[PDB]
RNA sequence: CCAUAGGUUAAUGAGGCGAACCGGGGGAACUGAAACAUCUAAGUACCCCGAGGAAAAGAAAUCAACCGAGAUUCCCCCAG
RNA sequence: UUUUGUAUAAUGGGUCAGCGACUUAUAUUCUGUAGCAAGGUUAACCGAAUAGGGGAGCCGAAGGGAAACCGAGUCUUAACU
RNA sequence: AGGACCGAACCGACUAAUGUUGAAAAAUUAGCGGAUGACUUGUGGCUGGGGGUGAAAGGCCAAUCAAACCGGGAGAUAGCU
RNA sequence: GUAACGGGGCUAAACCAUGCACCGAAGCUGCGGCAGCGACGCUUAUGCGUUGUUGGGUAGGGGAGCGUUCUGUAAGCCUG
RNA sequence: GUUUAUUAAAAACACAGCACUGUGCAAACACGAAAGUGGACGUAUACGGUGUGACGCCUGCCCGGUGCCGGAAGGUUAAUU
RNA sequence: AAUUCCUUGUCGGGUAAGUUCCGACCUGCACGAAUGGCGUAAUGAUGGCCAGGCUGUCUCCACCCGAGACUCAGUGAAAUUGAACUCGCUGUGAAGAUGCAGUGUACCCGCGGCAAGACGGAAAGACCCCGUGAACCUUUACUAUAGCUUGACACUGAACAU
RNA sequence: CUUUAAUGUUUGAUGUUCUAACGUUGACCCGUAAUCCGGGUUGCGGACAGUGUCUGGUGGGUAGUUUGACUGGGGCGGUCU
RNA sequence: GCUUGACUGCGAGCGUGACGGCGCGAGCAGGUGCGAAAGCAGGUCAUAGUGAUCCGGUGGUUCUGAAUGGAAGGGCCAUC
């Protein structure tokens, strides 16, 4: 049968031009006032995922 | 924990507001000052409100 | 027992020594307490961490009535 | 061809090594297992919406 | 009291068996979730009723989107 | 066989013969190889039928952004050297 | 008269020896308790598995019982060997 | 059961200090053989006085093979 | 008297007696999706449940906790509107 | 004390000597009144203790009668078993050696016996621990649920009085 | 607007009296050779009881499960950022 | 004494983490405060004072709006 795609991480990764794949940075829902305006500046752009969870997302991403 | 957090919102009625404590114990007067608001792009006076 | 508790180790001290070539920006050393001062073309933190302001070489050097140890970048 | 021998070079454990969840029938974690933390599609937020 | 229930005849028909497939009435748990309640397993296993060579479904109070298509069933896509 | 470590007084086997355990389907990624090549390839089905037809679709040649959108740019921001 | 007494059949099974791949997957030998009773026994019948039945031990329910046996789910699952 | 030189035995066959020998390993060196790899000389999918060097091995990774049954080759070939 | 058939026969269980409590008979209760049946073709001098366990002398104090019974003014409170 | 930890409590009786028994004492670690208290004739394959009789239970075993064991003939198993050319000692060593080291001893092979060893045989240890194992059972653990109970609506209507 | 006196209305709250739903494991008749059932007559009860949906309370009666780890074995103690 | 820089958008280059992440940062833009100015200020001498994701709540937003115009809901920003 057809490999089933993890939902949950469909949700949450685009991939890129080069093959790579976007998150939102976490840490940044609902404790964030007395986080410094600094520290929520920097969450607030999109990230790259780190080389070694590279594997594990292509896994649970194999249509995408 | 017994200080409680409170929101500056902006005079200008843009909307935006800023977020902070106070202690309630003393200091029953309402917090002003002068910020910046992004939406106008100029420092104006912030007014305490409650969080909700 | 009432003890048997410390933290993870913040790993401070000395990242380039002397004679090394930094980028602006790189932080020669981390640190508790002024135990070196920013020099020519070398900032302060704000928690005592010093970076450096230009490109060039590390160079210690001791120098003022305190015989303190004083971090300064010759940009070449 | 494993498990064939010990010239073949792959015997007597399949190149499974020795009793972990890859030498059992069957055995072996779902994918995006991380040993029991929740994995980083998890401890991330979802974001965004499909038009 | 008529009636009705009931009773006695006479005609037809049905009874049971049989592999799977089909429709309907009921309907688990082990298991997976590295535990476990929602959830999954699964409307599966099993029980029951009924029918046929097929059954069921079926001739739009359906879809489309301002263009149009024109009952149902089945296959490949759409699409993990 | 299991172990840091077994002549070990740790497990296994009385012996022989036969049998006895990494397979299969689908999808996906990577390598090798062959073909074609900015293109490649069809599935069901049709078909005297492993041919041929069928390009319905799928992947690739363009990305950025949550998205609308813009586009060799794009997002972020009032704006970015 | 008696859930009276002594004591065979009958029924029970307290002690000891033997037997422990037995004559016997619970018995034999010598003693022992009850022996007109809440006794014992024959032949039929009824109660069915989360149920029965139990003068109650978790006992018994076909040599199996803190949930019988048979088939099915089923190649349950087994981070263990 | 001697059992605190392995034993015999030793007054040096012990210890100390100098020497010169010898024994001693699958180490090293000779004389052959096989294989992997590196840059060369010509030539190089082949290969050549090549040369230098390497070749203990579990888990495990890589590479190259043997043999068994069956299909084509094969209405061929082997065989009273 | 009964009990762990097959390592325990006992001080354990049962027992007559005693007390509490439920039950007015389409009884309580129990087995049953239900019908029905048992209780019982019985009727509180009866039946069920619980604890105690002949007989003799006796069974003292606590209703705060937890249950049960009685009360219903007030507080709180579901479906519904 | 079927209850007493300290404990063989203390005293008395029984014995030559009694951690048991019997009688008291009370200091009841931690008895107690129908989850009954205390007594109680009779009963008991009931528990403990004592005495007489009686005896091979014993001092301390002896003999004898039978059935096996032993020999012969016939029939003819079993558990177990990596392979054995299967000695002692001391030391070493997966840390208790028939198998290693050293050394001593020992001709080859049966039969009747004894069980010290072969960590002998039996049965993937019942104790201990572990697994995000199983099952039963308990409860003011959690979530439900049968049952019981409450009300609204329906089956379900009329009239009158407040 | 308050205070509201009366006025009809619309919903409820009880109490009383009916019968016609419903109940009858009261009597009698028939089906009928019948302690079932059904029908008829009559009496009693009666808008209750009882049942359905919804709903509050109660509910080891019965289920499905949970009940951590480190640890000079484990538990207890302590610890977990 | 005067004040709100306990500023908004960003950020060259580094540090420390398996990762999630955490930390330091000159400089740039817009608007500020204190100084006559050079200049300093993106909280506190520094290192503890803390909690991921899911779900739900609040405000803002021409982002989306299942035929169309709205809307619900979702997204983004701020935030519980
Ligand atoms: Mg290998
Ligand atoms: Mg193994
Ligand atoms: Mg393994
Ligand atoms: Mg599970
Ligand atoms: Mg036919
Ligand atoms: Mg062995
Ligand atoms: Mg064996
Ligand atoms: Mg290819
Ligand atoms: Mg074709
Ligand atoms: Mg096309
Ligand atoms: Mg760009
Ligand atoms: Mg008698
Ligand atoms: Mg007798
Ligand atoms: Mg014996
Ligand atoms: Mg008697
Ligand atoms: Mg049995
Ligand atoms: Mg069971
Ligand atoms: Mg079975
Ligand atoms: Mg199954
Ligand atoms: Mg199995
Ligand atoms: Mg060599
Ligand atoms: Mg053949
Ligand atoms: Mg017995
Ligand atoms: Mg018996
Ligand atoms: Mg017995
Ligand atoms: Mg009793
Ligand atoms: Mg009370
Ligand atoms: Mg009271
Ligand atoms: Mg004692
Ligand atoms: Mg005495
Ligand atoms: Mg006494
Ligand atoms: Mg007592
Ligand atoms: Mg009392
Ligand atoms: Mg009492
Ligand atoms: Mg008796
Ligand atoms: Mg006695
Ligand atoms: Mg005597
Ligand atoms: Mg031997
Ligand atoms: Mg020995
Ligand atoms: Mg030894
Ligand atoms: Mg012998
Ligand atoms: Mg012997
Ligand atoms: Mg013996
Ligand atoms: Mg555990
Ligand atoms: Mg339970
Ligand atoms: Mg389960
Ligand atoms: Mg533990
Ligand atoms: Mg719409």
């Amino acid at each position: 049968p057809k490999i089933k795609t993890v939902r949950g991480a469909a949700k949450r990764f685009k991939k890129t031009g080069k093959g790579g794949f976007k998150h939102k940075h976490a840490n940044l829902r609902h404790i964030l006032t007395k986080k410094a305006t600094k520290r929520k500046r920097h969450l607030r752009p999109k990230a790259m995922v780190s080389k070694g969870d590279l594997g594990l997302v292509i896994a649970c991403l194999p249509y995408a | 924990g017994i200080r409680e957090k409170i929101k500056l919102v902006s005079s200008a009625g843009t909307g935006h507001f800023y977020t902070t404590t106070k202690n309630k114990r003393t200091k029953p007067e309402k917090l002003e000052l002068k910020k910046f608001d992004p939406v106008v792009r100029q420092h104006v006076i912030y007014k305490e409100a409650k969080i909700k | 027992t009432r003890n048997g508790r410390d933290s993870e180790a913040k790993r401070l001290g000395v990242k380039r020594f002397g004679g090394e070539s930094v980028l602006a920006g790189s932080i020669i050393v981390r640190q508790r307490g002024t135990k070196f001062h920013a020099g020519a073309n070398v900032g302060c933190g704000r928690d005592h961490t010093l970076f450096a302001k230009a490109d060039g070489k590390v160079k210690f050097e001791v120098k003022g009535p305190k015989n303190r140890k004083f971090i300064s970048i010759e940009a070449e | 061809r494993l498990g064939r021998g010990i010239g073949s070079g792959l015997g007597k454990t399949g190149g499974r090594g020795h009793k972990g969840q890859k030498s059992r029938s069957g055995g072996g974690v779902r994918r995006g297992f991380e040993g029991g933390q929740m994995p980083l599609y998890r401890r991330l937020p979802k974001f965004g919406f499909t038009s």
